């Protein structure tokens, strides 16, 4: 029924050019068909394409080709269009539309033989054009047509074409014939030859890629294709100042040209100005010539060459080290990036105070763990680097204490790598005497403890290592070793010497689920002492600890629904409820919030504990519903809570079809099979059925799963600490703080949110921001977003309260990390 | 086969989206969205208060649109675009650029549909718009709400049920957003393009700027080809003369004249307006508190700028300092510094420390400027606002103006003077009208008025002129006609009308290069013979002399005879018709009858005679 109505909009008007454009410009932007409707709605879109108006029968075609896309493009509309593509070459775009529509029609839902991928593009080759008709187009149609592994004559052939913006189209379809392999011949490589002399843009940016393809097809058939197109994928990069889009491409290229034989004599003659038949350079030259989106390519391929070749390190590595005085935040960190992935097999005697400076000149926040990641994993050639490099970590140290954790990890892997570099240095790193032995150092200084266990890490395979200890470097020693062991490993001095969780947790259920047929305060105190005791047992065992608290959240759950039955109000009378009398009118929200929690923070579920916590979720709503109707007094309402619950059970049944059977003597099966009775009868007596029958329903087992909790950090991020009273004012913002990291919270993107609880009555919650959401530890992850503050003065400097949430469908909370406050900034 | 024609998909009057179409170039003008739209949600802002947040209920249990005064969306600002669905992106090469405003929906047809060709502009605009784009994203990503908004776009059966001015614009394909992906992964394609440059795009076609003195980099693209004039404007001021000003010392036999830039406010006056306007800051900084001019960034204020820098020797003393709050302040301040070569020719650009477009900025900034460009704690210093605050916005809703109006919101001291005429008064300051404030909104802005267009359009003496949109009929409440003149027919534009006005048939190109042949003689048209192979190499068909012509003219009797005479044929007998001549020759038997465009020859067998007798007849015609 689509298309009656567009035709009824078509023929209701009927203006020239009016009404058939706003006709096609509402029923385009408008919902797809998603049906099988569709043929009847393009049969009718071409019926009265036949006419004026070629700019509206262009639209109508573009709208029934994005139309055909939605899986309706059967083998009629495919043969439909190619009867009326056969004759409407009329105008220049119709002709565009119309193989763009058989393209979508054929390339898209067909994709095989007969008559659905080498039938078009003959049709499409047969159909060519005068002047730049179809070609920019029959060219990718030929191109998204594969008609078997064996068509290449007509591209060759058109290849020198008159209009240079249709090589682009050919260079294109070439392209997408060579990702799906068809045996691409040596030929094609002469004709690439015509293609490096252009004298024209977007043509040799795809000339490079070319012959790069055509290079690391086979370097056979042929001096022998060995160095060879890297000679002209120099000479054409050579020219980077004329095109800054043609530079980058054929550096991206060369990347992987460069797997290769290599030719030595081609090789090392490119990393000179005067060639030593290589006659370019491109290489001491494409560096300091135009912007560093061409520099970070060049840097790209050089890495690469740098990883498969051993060889080509010791002569280009002065050229990575002298281009870190380039006053660019991007080619800083590139550099680190390249000098890091070819840490290997190379040495560092001088080039060091090129590539340590970056620290100083800056913050460079997010670089300086890359610098000294790359400093830790590098070889030092002598012991003045190794000094060097202490000395300004020490700076650093003493400059910028927030990252201490990233000197001591680099340290130890500076002492893992080479020791004996060290040693030579051991009596002049700390303050010794050889006949005083004073001048102590302190015990919690950050710039000793570094060197201590520089040393300690060193100490491994070093024979006499304890020869020119101190007297308390022993102790020291002792203490570290007994107190962290990620940082200082074992020695040998001689001074020094030297499943029952899962069983219990297994033991812990299986008595909750068969003891239940007992005195209610029994059940009660069962679960008191089995809750407390999966609470020790999630506060004592770690990687058992989120099975552990769901566990214990579930007996939670069970232990206050059961509380709940057992109130005094059931056995005091029911029309009167005083106050106080029902613990359970402030206990279903709990349960409510309880069972939110259970089902939104933990990750590891499985489809069992879902229709588990549903069901425990559809007996705490019974039990509000009970709870209300207790108390309510008029009659009318009570029909309308009432549908609501069995329209809320209806869902739940309709929604879950699946593990019914399984599950036996429960609530839930129980009021399936009653409720085509309960629908009959007076509200007042619904409840009453409903609460006689949930008072000893059952209690359904939960499957226990690898399941692991949702909690974040208290990183000193504007976190508790002294008063430290900012200065700001009443009128604008104060300042921003930052926040904390996160771990285990399946994708906090648009999951978590941040709550700020000002002491007055008013309280903000700012929204996430997906873009500084990182992880690079899967398993864990980091926030740090800026929060904004903003009220009037306050004439003290009382408190402020940040957290974080969680976010739900519809909506809701979940308090996850510790209340943690923020610094008094006092406006 | 195809001609020129404009396929415009908005109808906004300031901006154009205009793509005037060609036989093989394919060229398309300056593409903007619709920037004035983004105002009927509500202001994005920071620390939400409470007074923005309870509010009237929505209408018919939405909980999505709420309601105070007027309709308004608790949701994402939700940014407009155009159409542009019945032309596909992929046969594109190049799109135009205006004077640092057409940019705002430039990265949302780069990386989204196609558009994978090339891009030409100029450095000044290029950085402003980048500048533009980097503020506005800043000022959108500052607490990044979810979109609740995707409810009442669709089932329009009931769109217009609600009160008007919500009602009139549909929704086709608005973003939203740009993710700070495709907004930096654009802008590294513009070339290197100055003024009048010969670029010369696909080989045929050329572009030539003219560099109007509007602003920093007003420069009207004049795409034409061998012969055409087809002249896009987009920005254009004679009042100013300060930034180049606008020259017309060639668009004189222009073909098109497509205008789009207006002022839209001919009975305000310019130093009038300043006037008034020095007049109300004056009085509002002698008693009161403190003064907000919400502006755009760099660009238009620098005028206003400088007058009141010159304003300083009035009854206004001084203590009156100026803020300005923007992400990309300083980054303005140093381009104006930096870009001084797009000044006039002598009046500005004079080198010596005397630009006076932004020299004049930096040498009153050591007596009182403080740029502080930030808000996140800068003005602990000092703080008693007795000065003036310039904070740059996209729109009414997007900048910190919001939260400065919701800072100082009590009335009788503070001011709301707007600078950018391209709002209203009730839709504006719908969620501030709780308010006692003056509310005046001085219009800034020139932009070919209507009293110059009118001189242009006589000194210019143009044909087929069209007009950008609807407006040839007067605008309400007004009374006056306020319409352009046009000799030979009024067009129209509209949503969709693809109206064709052109017909370039390949005038003359002939790609004429080492051309030598002979050259016969006549009385004013010397014809002459042509060569074959041409062997065109890329849109010029170089008919080079290298490796059938028709037959024309009347043969007369009498010297056709006197040549048979001298050169060697004899008894000869001609005799006349009514109309023709029948001439006899007694060898071979030849009968030829010359009729008036007429001849028709009879032999025999013979051969030699016969290619002897076309060879004397072909030679006394001309070959065309």
């Amino acid at each position: 029924p689509s298309k009656s109505a567009a035709l009824h909009i078509d023929l209701c008007k009927a203006t020239s050019p009016a009404d058939a454009l706003q006709y096609l410009l509402q029923f385009a932007r408008k919902p797809v068909e998603a049906e099988s409707v569709e043929g009847v709605v393009r049969i009718l879109l071409e019926h009265y394409y036949k006419e004026n108006d070629p700019s509206v029968r262009l639209k109508i075609a573009s709208l029934l080709g994005l139309l055909s896309k939605t899986a309706g493009f059967s083998p009629d509309c495919i043969m439909d269009d190619a009867i009326n593509i056969l004759q409407n070459e009329k105008s220049h775009q119709v002709l565009a539309q119309l193989l763009d529509t058989l393209l979508a029609i054929g390339t898209k839902l067909p994709e095989n033989q007969a008559i659905q991928m080498r039938l078009v593009d003959v049709a499409c080759k047969h159909l060519t054009d005068t002047s730049h008709g179809v070609r920019n187009k029959c060219l990718q149609l030929l191109g998204n047509l594969g008609s078997l592994e064996k068509v290449q004559k007509i591209i060759g052939d058109y290849f020198s074409d008159q209009d240079p913006r249709v090589r682009t189209a050919a260079i294109k379809a070439m392209l997408q014939l060579h990702e799906r392999g068809l045996k691409l011949h040596q030929t094609i490589y002469n004709q690439a030859c015509k293609l490096l002399s252009d004298d024209y843009e977007q043509v040799r940016s795809a000339a490079v890629q070319l012959i790069w393809v055509v290079s690391q097809l086979y370097p056979e058939s042929i001096m022998v294709s060995d160095g060879s197109w890297v000679v002209r994928v120099q000479a054409a990069k050579l020219l980077g100042s004329m095109e800054q889009v043609s530079s980058h491409f054929l550096e991206q290229t060369l990347d992987k040209k460069l797997m290769s034989d290599l030719r030595r004599k081609r090789t090392a003659h490119e990393r000179a100005k005067e060639l030593y038949s290589g006659a370019c350079g491109a290489f001491v030259h494409g560096l300091e010539d135009e912007m560093y989106e061409v520099r970070i390519a060049a840097v790209e391929a050089l890495c690469m060459l740098a990883q498969s070749s051993p060889s080509f390190a010791e002569k280009c590595l002065d050229f990575l080290v002298d281009m870190f005085n380039d006053e660019i935040e991007e080619v800083r960190l590139q550099s680190i990036h390249t000098m890091r992935k070819i840490s290997n097999n190379i040495t560092l005697r001088e080039d060091q105070l090129d590539t340590v400076l970056a620290v100083l000149e800056d913050s460079s926040r997010d670089i300086r763990e890359a610098l000294h990641e790359l400093l830790c994993c590098t070889n030092v050639s002598t012991k003045e680097g190794i000094h060097l490099a202490l000395v300004e970590l020490l700076k650093n140290l003493t400059k910028y204490p927030t990252d201490r954790d990233s000197i001591w990890k680099c340290l130890k892997f500076l002492g893992s790598r080479h020791p004996t570099l060290v040693l030579p240095l051991v009596p002049e790193l700390l303050s010794t005497h050889p006949f005083f032995d004073t001048a102590e150092p302190d015990m919690d200084d950050p710039a000793y403890i570094a060197v201590l266990v520089l040393i300690f890490n060193a100490a491994k395979t070093c024979p006499t290592m304890p020869a020119l200890f101190s007297d308390h470097t022993f102790r020291h020693y002792a203490y570290l070793r007994d107190s962290l062991s990620h940082l200082v490993p074992a020695l040998r001095l001689p001074g020094r010497k030297l499943d029952p969780s899962q069983q219990f947790l297994q033991q812990s259920l299986e008595r909750v689920y068969s003891l239940q047929h007992l005195d209610p305060q029994g059940a009660q105190e069962l679960l008191e002492f089995t809750i407390r005791d999966l609470q020790r047992l999630g506060e004592l065992q770690s990687e058992l600890a989120g099975v552990a608290d769901f566990s214990a959240t579930y007996l939670r759950c069970q232990l206050l629904l059961i509380k709940a039955l057992q109130e005094k109000l059931w056995n005091v009378a029911a029309p009167l409820y005083l106050k106080q009398s029902d613990l359970a009118s402030a206990a279903a929200k709990q349960i409510m919030e309880e069972t939110y929690k259970m089902e939104f923070m933990y990750s590891g579920v499985e489809n069992k504990q879902v229709v588990i916590i549903h069901h425990m979720r559809l007996q705490a709503k019974a039990l509000q519903l009970i709870v209300t109707a207790r108390t309510t007094r008029g009659l009318d309402p009570l029909f309308g809570m009432c549908e609501k619950f069995l329209q809320e059970v209806d869902f739940f049944q309709r929604y879950f079809i699946a593990d019914l059977p399984h599950l036996q003597d429960s609530f839930v099966d129980k009021l399936l099979d009653l409720m085509p009775r309960l629908m009959t009868s007076k509200p007042a007596e619904v409840v009453k059925i409903l609460q006689t029958m949930l008072r000893q329903s059952a209690f359904l087992h939960l499957p226990l799963p690898e399941q692991i909790h949702k909690a974040s950090a208290t990183i000193i991020e504007p976190a508790g600490e002294s008063d430290n009273p900012l200065r700001f004012t009443s009128g604008l913002v104060v300042a921003l703080d930052v926040d904390a990291t996160l771990e285990h919270v399946q994708d906090p993107q648009n999951t978590v949110k941040v709550q700020v609880l000002y002491p007055d009555g008013q309280a903000q919650m700012i929204h996430p921001k997906p873009a500084d959401f990182r992880n690079p530890g899967p398993g864990r992850h980091r926030l740090i977003t800026q929060v904004y503050l903003s009220h009037t003065a306050w004439t003290e400097a009382c408190q402020v309260e940040v957290r974080l949430l969680l976010a739900y469908n519809s909506s809701a909370r979940i308090p996850k990390c510790p209340w943690m406050e923020g610094g008094e900034m006092s406006p | 086969c195809l001609s020129g024609h404009p396929t415009l998909p908005c109808n906004v009057l300031k901006f154009k989206s205009t793509t005037i179409m060609l036989d093989c170039g394919l060229d398309m003008t300056s593409t903007l969205n619709f920037l004035p739209l983004p105002l009927v949600q509500s202001p994005r802002l920071s620390n939400l208060p409470g007074w923005s947040l309870k509010d009237g209920n929505a209408f018919l249990d939405k909980e999505l649109k709420e309601c105070s005064g007027h309709v308004f969306v608790d949701s994402v600002p939700e940014f407009c675009l155009p159409e542009t669905e019945l032309i596909d992106l992929s046969t594109v090469d190049v799109i135009l650029i205006s004077n640092y405003h057409c940019m705002m929906a430039l990265p949302y047809i780069t990386e989204h549909t196609g558009f994978t060709g090339t891009v030409y502009a100029t450095e000044p605009t290029v950085q402003i718009g980048r500048l533009l784009m980097e503020e506005l994203v800043n000022f959108i990503e500052r607490v990044p709400k979810a979109q609740s908004a995707s409810l009442w776009k669709n089932k329009d059966i009931q769109r217009l049920l609600p009160s008007p001015l919500k009602d009139a614009v549909e929704v086709s394909t608005w973003r939203r957003c740009y993710t700070m992906q495709e907004v930096n992964s654009a802008l590294s394609k513009i070339q290197l393009v100055g003024y009048s440059q010969k670029i010369e795009l696909f080989g045929a076609v050329q572009v030539t700027p003219l560099s109007s003195g509007y602003a920093l980099g007003s420069s009207n693209w004049i795409i034409q080809s061998h012969y055409e004039k087809v002249s896009y404007v987009s920005g254009s001021s004679l009042l100013t003369t300060h930034p180049q000003p606008m020259d017309q010392a060639s668009l004189k036999n222009s073909d098109v004249l497509v205008l789009t830039g207006l002022t839209q406010i001919p009975t305000a006056n310019p130093d009038g307006m300043v006037g008034e306007f020095c007049s109300n800051l004056a009085l509002t900084v002698r008693n009161g508190g403190n003064v907000l001019v919400p502006c755009y960034p760099s660009g238009v204020i620098y005028d206003l700028l400088e007058c009141l820098y010159q304003y300083i020797d009035s009854a206004g003393l001084s203590s009156v300092p100026l803020y300005f709050i923007s992400p990309v302040a300083n980054s303005s301040l140093e381009f104006s510094q930096i870009f001084a070569e797009w000044l006039c020719h002598n009046k500005q650009s004079k080198v010596y420390l005397p630009e006076p477009p932004f020299p004049h900025a930096e040498l009153i900034q050591t007596n009182k400027l403080k740029h502080y460009p930030s808000i996140h704690g800068d003005f602990s210093n000092d703080f008693r606002q007795p000065c003036v605050v310039f904070t740059g916005h996209p729109s009414l809703r997007f900048g910190d103006v919001v939260h400065f109006m919701e800072l100082w919101g009590k009335s009788s001291l503070n001011t709301v003077i707007f600078t950018e005429p391209d709002f209203s008064y009730l839709e504006a300051l719908a969620p501030y009208q709780p308010l006692a404030m003056k509310c005046i909104y001085c219009p800034i802005d020139t932009r070919l008025n209507f009293i110059q267009v009118s001189k242009l359009l006589k000194e210019v003496q143009p044909l087929h002129v069209v007009c950008p949109e609807q407006y040839t009929q007067p605008p309400p409440a007004q009374s006056h006609r306020m319409d352009l003149m046009i000799d030979c027919q009024p067009p129209a534009m509209s949503y969709r009308r693809a109206e064709v006005l052109a017909l370039p048939f390949k005038r003359r190109y002939e790609k004429i290069e080492i051309m030598p042949e002979l050259a016969d003689s006549l009385v004013p048209m010397e014809i002459k013979p042509g060569i074959s192979l041409a062997t065109v190499s890329a849109v010029l068909h170089t008919k080079d002399n290298k490796h059938k012509p028709l037959l024309s003219g009347s043969i007369p009797v009498e010297q056709f005879v006197q040549t048979l005479e001298k050169h060697g044929f004899s008894d000869i007998k001609v005799e006349d018709t009514a109309k023709g001549h029948i001439v006899l020759l007694q060898e071979a038997e030849t009968l030829i009858q010359i009729e008036e465009d007429s001849t028709h020859i009879i032999c025999d067998n013979d051969e030699m005679l016969r290619v002897r007798l076309r060879d004397l007849v072909l030679k006394f015609l001309q070959k065309f």
